[PDB]
């Protein structure tokens, strides 16, 4: 026959873990989606030659668009 | 899956088996209530026997404190039944 | 009296759980006690944690370690096509120093 | 640097004005706001300096000293606000203003240009760790443990400032980036080994070195939980930084007065790496691991090598996260049985299920599980050690061995076997217990996929 | 309603300006420090025909 | 480990308890069953030939004599029941064993499952409540002045009593708890 089994309360750390879980997804996929749709459309640059007579911008000598911005 | 619900019936039909085996004591004349000195006639060594016999047939120890009291099949069976925590 | 003072018995702790069953023992009162831990984790786990982690992955190159890169190899093939040696042993040129008179 | 400063300053006026019943709540809102502008500060020249004005500066080693500052405020907070629940508001808006009167000194003192400044910061730093002690400690001892705190500290510190307005007197400043380009040699003789020393001691005391240690295993254990664990994260990274600082103007003097130190602390660190194998207070056990984790950072200080000086910055910020850690998590035990005796409540690992994961987690991070910082600092500083001298591989080797016993006893001993009977009223995790815990080891995890931001400017 | 919200929650806002007003303060620190400004041997460079410094 | 231990052992109960020493550890030596029995016979006999000496000194001796005779001769490696003191077995259902009071501590959500055995947990924990004066009053009156000579406890001698000091001994988890 079936029995009670006695265990101490396991609701408390689930809500926590859940809670925990949700909260860092909350902003975790939204950075993840942006991250990988600026990498897909918007690309690395180009390793150029500084035209002559031009002065880049400080923004102008990184390579990716996050650290560009 | 593992060791059936052993049951109360089942702990008194072994300990009666393993009794009516021993060569001391007849079949006919023992009894679930029978004392193992007045009824039967035995010496404290001949009980040291019967309990590691017990032990053998359960396959596991009565501590020697709780082993000495036992003089009936029925204070056997409880005192098994309650180390299982067999209710039925 | 053989006691040497009036004083107050030591009370016994408070369980938050007997009145607010889910209280996530941050408050006494359940409303203000629920925010806290809405603000907690939210500003904890998804502004600073991971925010914060995104922001400092994506730190552009000031330590000029590409740079650096860029440069040594520019300078391994000038040298090599030279026949000059890859590094050199003084890194200050010996026209510029000015040794003391003799050496004894 | 303002920017930080001046929020910090705003916390005091903020929590003075708040509700009876919301100055927790924004005083963690704040702090952890202020923690995300201080992230900005790791991106570092690999060159110089970040010099802000004349008066404050940020390198590659305070950086992340000011981060981990900063990101302590909110967990001794949300630490803080469960065994202070009975407290009048008045006395709750005290204990909150000496944080953060202690996060603004401790933050103008690891970016003071000028070591004067310097002084008079990390010395101020005394007064709200003092009062905390002596005022929130729960038993009789606290007020002994403060005085053994107080003049530890300045019995050291009150010579470095003897030196420090001697030195300015000769060389005419005391600002850090004119102390570098203009040093000079230390000759050998009775007049500078006597400055060595008063440079080295003030420094050697907050680490603090096998000998002098005292005051620590007293102010750390009687103290509360926030106090504990600024106590550990950060006061005691002061001395390494300052002796990471001050240490350009001592060579070549350095290579033969450190060889007392190194021996005390070669073999301290065994010393109380043995002690925490018989230790009834589990707190007092956490305590004396930080005493077998610092001897190291004053070794790697002491040798004077590039991959030394990384191990050591690595070590300091991974020992204040682990160690931190730990404390709260004696706490959470302590605020269900009163009683910091190690065999009184066992096997909890039955009750606690997540609370024994944190406890794992912490302790194999305590031990320098790879590829965890701890161990990245570790092994940076015993390769040091082996170049400086073959035969330090038997005396470290030996201190990892028995790191491993006390953290793997530690976590046998409290969560393990089986609970004691009489105990009734362990009462399940709350979230706050849980998120603190959580907060102190993401951090660290996360640390070692960009290991460079915290490994100094040697990098 | 306004002053309901307003008159026990303007403490957030103490610590947001403090972190702008903090900014501001550093801005005008750098006015003090500009005796070298396009004046060093490494980056010292020809104005654009436009611009006025070369940082501010 | 469930009766009460008195102040010492008698003769009788010491070589009693050599004698299933020495049966257990020849029984480890001789592994098969019927050089088992023949040896234990001769155990017996060997036991049985000094079964009514009078002479306690003498006695005494052959029981002293009989103990170093065993720790020379014992087996390294006796065989030891799995869940007995020295076994395999022995504590490895321990870290399941949890002690019922937790259940106090369960979110009300969790005891919406289960109604019938928290219905049947407070009625038993009623029964505890209401007979833990009577408990008390009946040890007191039964113990001595000074004190209790022995930890054995009496048990209910009313009609509507139950003995003293049940509710750990009867609430115990299980043996085999999960
Ligand atoms: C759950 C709760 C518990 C929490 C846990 C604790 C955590 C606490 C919170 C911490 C917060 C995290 C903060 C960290 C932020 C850091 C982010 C970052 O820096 O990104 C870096 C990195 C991106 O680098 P980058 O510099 O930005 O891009 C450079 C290029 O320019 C770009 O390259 P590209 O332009 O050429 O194309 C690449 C582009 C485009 O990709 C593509 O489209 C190409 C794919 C090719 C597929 C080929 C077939 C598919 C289609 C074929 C069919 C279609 C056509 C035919 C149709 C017919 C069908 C047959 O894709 C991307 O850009 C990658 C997206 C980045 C996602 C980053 C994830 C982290 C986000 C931060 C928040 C995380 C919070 C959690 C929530 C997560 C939600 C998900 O992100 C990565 O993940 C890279 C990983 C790739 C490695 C591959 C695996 C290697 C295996 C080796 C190990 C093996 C040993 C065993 C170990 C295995 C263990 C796994
Ligand atoms: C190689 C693995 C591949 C992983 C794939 C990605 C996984 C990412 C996970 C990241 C870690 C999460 C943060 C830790 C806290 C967890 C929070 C929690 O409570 O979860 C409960 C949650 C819910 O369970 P529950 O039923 O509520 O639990 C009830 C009880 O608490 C009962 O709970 P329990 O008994 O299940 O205990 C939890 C469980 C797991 O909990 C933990 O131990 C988490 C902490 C792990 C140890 C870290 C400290 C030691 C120092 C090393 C630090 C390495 C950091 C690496 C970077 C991390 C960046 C975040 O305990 C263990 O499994 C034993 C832990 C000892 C691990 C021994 C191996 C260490 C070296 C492994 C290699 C590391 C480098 C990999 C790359 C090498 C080259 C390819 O359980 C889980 O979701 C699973 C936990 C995650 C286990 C991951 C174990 C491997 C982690 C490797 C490091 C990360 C590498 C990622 C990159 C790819 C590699
Ligand atoms: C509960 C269940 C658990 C298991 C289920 C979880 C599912 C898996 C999720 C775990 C992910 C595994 C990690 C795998 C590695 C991939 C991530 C990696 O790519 O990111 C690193 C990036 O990591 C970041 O650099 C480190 C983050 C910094 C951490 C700071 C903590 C936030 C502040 C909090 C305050 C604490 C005080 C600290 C004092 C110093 C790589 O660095 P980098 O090589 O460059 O990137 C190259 C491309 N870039 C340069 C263009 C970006
Ligand atoms: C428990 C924790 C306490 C903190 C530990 C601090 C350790 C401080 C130790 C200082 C390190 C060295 C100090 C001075 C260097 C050499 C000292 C001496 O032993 O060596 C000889 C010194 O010569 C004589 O021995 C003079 C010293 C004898 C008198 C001093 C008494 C030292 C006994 C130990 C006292 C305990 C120290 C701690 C006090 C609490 C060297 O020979 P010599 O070529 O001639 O002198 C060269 C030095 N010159 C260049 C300056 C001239
Ligand atoms: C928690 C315990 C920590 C203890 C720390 C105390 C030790 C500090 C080290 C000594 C402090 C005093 C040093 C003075 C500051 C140095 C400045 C200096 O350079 O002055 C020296 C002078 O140095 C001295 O006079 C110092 C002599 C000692 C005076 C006080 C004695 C203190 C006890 C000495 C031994 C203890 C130090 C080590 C103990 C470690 C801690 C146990 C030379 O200057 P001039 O006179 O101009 O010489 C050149 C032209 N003639
Ligand atoms: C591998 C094994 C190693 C070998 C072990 C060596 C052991 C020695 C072998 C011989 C044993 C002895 O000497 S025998 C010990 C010597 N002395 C006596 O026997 C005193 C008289 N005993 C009594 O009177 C009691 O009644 C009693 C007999 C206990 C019965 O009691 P019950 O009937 O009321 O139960």
């Amino acid at each position: 026959k079936r029995l009670f089994i006695i265990k101490p309360s396991g609701f408390y750390d689930r809500r926590f873990l859940k809670l925990m879980r949700f909260y860092i997804l909350l902003t975790g996929i939204p950075v993840a989606i942006g991250i990988t749709l600026v990498n897909v459309f918007i690309g690395e640059a180009e390793l150029a030659d500084i035209p002559e007579g031009y002065v880049p911008e400080h923004w102008e000598y990184f390579k990716h668009p996050i650290s560009r911005w | 899956s593992d060791a059936p619900p052993l049951t109360l019936e089942a702990i008194k039909d072994r300990v009666l088996y393993v009794l009516k085996l021993y060569d001391k004591i007849d079949p006919e004349k023992l009894s679930v209530n029978s004392h193992f000195m007045k009824d039967l006639g035995l010496d404290s060594l001949d009980q040291v026997e019967i309990i590691m016999a017990m032990e053998d047939e359960f396959g596991f120890e009565i501590p020697d404190i709780d082993a000495e009291k036992l003089m009936c099949p029925q204070e056997i069976v409880d005192y098994i039944a309650d180390k299982k925590d067999v209710y039925e | 009296p053989t006691i040497r003072l009036q004083e107050d018995p030591d009370p016994e702790d408070e369980n938050l759980y007997e009145k607010n069953p889910d209280s996530h023992g941050y408050d006494k009162d359940p409303i203000v006690d629920l925010w806290n831990m809405r603000v907690v984790f939210f500003f904890g786990f998804s502004i600073v944690l991971v925010l914060g982690s995104t922001f400092v992955a994506y730190l552009p190159d000031y330590r000029m370690q590409e740079w650096a890169r860029r440069e040594a190899e520019r300078l391994v093939k000038y040298r090599e096509a030279n026949g000059l040696p890859l590094m050199e042993s003084n890194c200050f040129d010996p026209n510029k120093i000015q040794l003391p008179e003799d050496e004894d | 640097m303002l920017k930080i400063i001046i929020p910090t300053t705003m916390l005091l006026p903020m929590t003075w004005m708040s509700k009876h019943n919301m100055i927790w709540i924004n005083a963690t809102v704040h702090s952890l706001l202020i923690s995300l502008i201080s992230l900005s500060l790791l991106n570092q020249l690999g060159e110089n300096s970040l010099n802000f004005s004349l008066t404050f500066f940020s390198d590659s080693l305070s950086a992340p000293l000011l981060v981990l500052t900063t990101w302590l405020l909110p967990l001794m907070l949300m630490a803080s606000q469960s065994h202070l629940s009975k407290e009048t508001t008045t006395r709750k808006k005290l204990y909150i203003t000496m944080l953060i009167l202690l996060q603004l000194f401790l933050i103008m003192t690891f970016t003071a240009t000028e070591l004067i400044l310097f002084y008079i910061l990390f010395e101020a730093t005394l007064v709200p760790t003092l009062i905390i002690i002596t005022r929130w400690g729960n038993q009789t001892e606290r007020l002994n443990a403060g005085l053994y705190f107080l003049f530890y500290t300045l019995a050291g510190s009150l010579p470095l400032l003897v030196a420090l307005v001697y030195i300015q007197n000769t060389t005419g400043s005391l600002n850090f980036l004119i102390i570098h380009y203009w040093s000079h040699p230390l000759s050998n003789s009775w007049s500078n080994i006597f400055m060595w020393l008063a440079c080295i001691m003030a420094f050697m005391v907050k680490m603090p070195l096998y000998g002098l240690h005292l005051w620590l295993p007293k102010a750390h254990v009687e103290a509360p939980i926030a106090g504990s664990m600024v106590l550990a994260a950060v006061l005691l990274k002061l001395g390494g930084y300052g002796m990471m600082r001050i240490t350009t103007i001592l060579n070549p003097l350095t290579n033969y007065m450190a060889y007392p130190f190194l021996m005390l602390s070669m073999w301290g660190m065994i010393m109380t790496s043995s002690i925490c194998l018989r230790q009834t207070d589990l707190k007092s056990l956490i305590a004396y691991s930080s005493v077998s984790h610092m001897a190291l950072v004053i070794v790697a200080i002491m040798i004077q090598t590039p991959w030394s000086f990384m191990g050591a910055t690595a070590l300091m910020i991974a020992h204040g996260l682990t160690s931190s850690m730990l404390f709260c998590l004696a706490n959470t035990n302590y605020e269900r049985v009163h009683s910091r005796t190690m065999i009184l409540a066992r096997g909890l690992q039955t009750l606690l299920p997540l609370m024994a994961t944190w406890w794992l987690v912490a302790s194999l991070t305590n031990l320098a599980l790879p590829p965890s910082i701890n161990l990245i600092g570790e092994l940076f500083i015993i390769t040091a050690s082996f170049s400086w001298s073959n035969i330090t591989i038997i005396l470290m080797g030996m201190n990892m061995m028995i790191t491993a016993l006390y953290s793997l006893y530690m976590l046998i001993t409290t969560q393990r076997g089986k609970y004691t009977h009489h105990i009734n009223n362990i009462k399940p995790s709350f979230t706050r217990e849980n998120a603190l815990m959580a907060l102190h080891i993401l951090p660290l995890l996360l640390l070692t996929l960009n290991p460079k931001m915290i490994l100094g400017p040697l990098y | 309603n306004v002053l309901q919200i307003v008159r026990d929650h303007w403490v957030h806002i103490l610590v947001p300006v403090g972190f702008v007003f903090g900014c501001y303060l550093d801005r005008r620190s750098d006015e003090k420090l500009t005796a070298f400004r396009n004046k060093s041997l490494l980056f010292k460079r020809e104005l654009r025909p436009n611009e006025e410094v070369t940082w501010k | 480990a469930f009766s009460a231990p008195a102040a010492y052992l008698t003769h009788q109960q010491k070589v009693l308890r050599l004698y299933k020493r020495a049966l257990r550890h020849l029984e480890s030596w001789c592994v098969h069953r019927d050089k088992y029995r023949y040896f234990a016979c001769l155990m017996r006999a060997r036991f049985d030939e000094h079964k009514n000496e009078k002479d306690m000194v003498k006695a005494t001796q052959l029981l002293r004599q009989a103990e170093e005779e065993f720790w020379y001769g014992q087996h390294p490696q006796p065989y030891i029941f799995p869940e007995s003191p020295g076994g395999t077995s022995y504590e490895r259902y321990e870290c399941y064993k949890v002690p019922e009071w937790c259940l106090d501590d369960w979110h009300p959500s969790e005891k919406a499952m289960y109604p019938d055995y928290f219905a049947k947990r407070e009625q038993w924990k009623r029964l505890r409540r209401e007979s833990w004066e009577r408990e008390v009053k009946q040890l007191q009156e039964e113990t001595p002045p000074g004190g209790p000579r022995t930890e054995a406890l009496p048990p209910a001698r009313k009609e509507g009593d139950l003995p003293p000091l049940w509710w750990h001994i009867v609430t115990r988890p299980r043996e085999r708890p999960m």
